[PDB]
């Protein structure tokens, strides 16, 4: 088996109010992804003859 | 991991498969080579 | 986290810079074409929508 690795999808950010600017809500929001993977085998063929 | 924002896709990329082989122990073989062997050449 | 970094085989800060990134980038996308108007800037639809 072979197996490689596939990049996850896109995130966004978020818009503050200018209001909140103070506060702790002035970062905004959290991004967040995790990977995946696939996976390759092969299969068998043959044949035969006699003379 | 799966504890901060970004995680990986299972243990097999969080892991070390070493080649190293170990075996436990074993018993001693004492009685097979200590009788004189008498070469033959017929039945 | 730090316990992360090291529980691991390869870096993961490269990919969290990238999509940080290219999240900033897709909200800003994003917004400029439909965004609303409430601590958004406005979308051009929904400007077109209220002309």
């Amino acid at each position: 088996i072979l197996t490689m690795l596939v990049e996850p999808d896109a995130g966004r950010a978020t818009w503050v109010a200018a209001s909140a600017y103070g506060s702790d809500n002035t970062t905004g929001s959290e991004v967040t992804g995790a990977l995946t993977e696939i996976h390759f085998s092969t299969y068998k063929l043959a044949a035969k003859s006699f003379i | 991991n799966q504890s901060s924002s970004v995680e990986v896709s299972s243990e097999s990329y969080e892991t070390i498969f070493s080649q190293r082989i170990i075996r436990d122990l074993q018993k001693e073989l004492v009685v097979g080579a200590l009788f004189e062997e008498l070469p033959m050449s017929s039945k | 986290t730090d316990e992360t970094e090291e529980d691991a085989i390869f870096s993961l800060l490269p990919l969290l810079r990238k999509r940080l990134i290219e999240a900033h980038a897709v909200s800003i996308e994003e917004a400029f074409m439909t965004g609303d108007g409430s601590g958004k800037p406005k979308g051009l639809l929904t400007l077109a929508s209220e002309d």
